[PDB]
């Protein structure tokens, strides 16, 4: 009578941590810190 | 539970989108058990004085040794948990040295840089003392590679990151006959989980028996331990392997 | 909690796509134009002092060839590997001593702010591309991000 | 992305009723209610 | 004696050394018979083979 599923093993609780673990490298760019941002209305912006 | 990120794309006008459902995974950690035993005769217990405490001390020493070595390198298979190096071995975390069979300064920078920048910021170093001394020996002219000076202890920081010590990793890539030698390790250590179940417990067996199931005049000491560990995301580390012409 | 999880995943995916697109957007088809492809083959491209070699003289050159109106307001951009190769230039503790090993990344290079870009090219030896655009300096007020 | 484990099915909790369900017939007898009960102080009871 | 349960703290294996196991022992004593078989009238329905 041990830890096998049939021999009393159904009595153990199931433990799970809900938090998800993100396994994507991602990317880090600072261009937006140095560049120029201008709001556009329509399809193209001319200068 | 682990997962990944949605995959966007640049699409033209009047275009049907693509199914971008991420996939999910479930890292799981089994819990293993360790044991030990010391039988004793009656006469020895009666004559030899102060033996129980000495046996307790020996039990503690053995447990600590086993636990440290297993955490460093555990095969994962059979009854053993998984060590960090065993888990990372063969995986894309492995790196090759710039020049075969050589440990140069550039290798540190490579191991530090090839890692993703999300993890680099909160990583830590881990290796043997021989490797740290090898690093300290790099500088000759007092240039950029001047970690610290002779006549001083071991530094507490490398590249602004914490440093750690582990004996049970490989040290020499020439003396040993193993083809591969994992000498240096850097990564985010929040992705190594240790499961603790119960600490060391010692129980006293008053009577043992012989072949014919009658007492033979001996006593015992039983001790056991439960623990388990593994790696949930193996892409957070950049172990370095100097593979030799075996 | 599916909704919050997927909102997080959307945020991560968008952030990852935007970064690489601005770093190296092809500029054709359905893609905006990245700075590297914009400055490719134009008057801004410089060749090193000697073939397949990157030394301190190249950094000084890339800084100095610029016009003075643009030099006095600008910032750097490169992969972390490039900054480390800069850090390995000094051996004899002369004027290439950017910083000593054991400390974190610096914040200035020749008096100018320095920034990081992951998607930019990293290694010209292991990679198989014929060209490797590795270092960048200029007045980023001339790069326009138009958002709708 | 539905109830298959690889497609978000790992996210759902686990439900379990701890109590056991006895699947044995048992047996009902009333002899002890009618029989004469004597305490034995040894090995054999003599009358 | 009524139902008694004992707890065995250690079980041994093939080489007379522990295998990390525990047990529950339970035993019960009782005996019974009839005194005078003239006070009963048991009925059996005889079925021929």
């Amino acid at each position: 009578m041990g830890l096998t599923k049939a021999d009393g093993g159904y009595l153990v609780p199931f433990q799970l941590d809900p938090t998800v673990i993100i396994t994507s490298n991602g990317s880090l760019n600072d261009i937006r810190r140095f560049a120029r941002q201008v709001v556009a209305t329509g399809d193209v912006w001319h200068g | 539970v682990s997962s990944a990120a949605v995959q966007w794309s640049w699409d033209a006008e009047f275009e049907e989108v693509s199914d971008d459902s991420p996939e999910f995974g479930q890292p799981e950690i089994p819990v293993k058990k360790a044991q030990g035993f010391v039988p004793i005769s009656i006469e020895a217990l009666q004559d030899e004085a102060n033996v129980t405490e000495t046996v307790a001390l020996l039990f503690a020493e053995g447990k600590d040794e086993l636990e440290a070595v297993t955490l460093t390198t555990g095969t994962g298979q059979g009854n053993q948990p998984t060590g960090i190096v065993t888990a990372l071995a063969g995986t894309a975390a492995e790196i090759a040295p710039v020049t075969a069979e050589t440990f140069a300064l550039a290798d540190v920078y490579a191991v530090y840089e090839q890692l993703a920048a999300r993890h680099r910021r909160q990583g830590a170093w881990l290796a043997n003392n021989l490797i740290y001394n090898k690093i300290r020996q790099f500088d000759t002219q007092g240039g950029a590679g001047l970690w610290t000076t002779i006549g001083n202890g071991e530094p507490s920081q490398l590249l602004g990151r914490p440093v750690g010590e582990a004996e049970a990793m490989d040290a020499n890539w020439n003396t040993s006959a193993s083809a591969d030698n994992f000498v240096l390790l850097y990564g985010n250590f929040q992705n190594y989980v240790i499961a603790d179940r119960i600490g060391m417990t010692v129980e006293f067996i008053p009577h043992l028996f012989g072949t014919n199931r009658r007492p033979n005049g001996s006593r015992g000491w039983f001790a056991y331990y439960r623990m388990g560990a593994d790696v949930v995301n193996p892409n957070a580390f950049r172990l370095l392997n100097v593979e030799t012409a075996s």
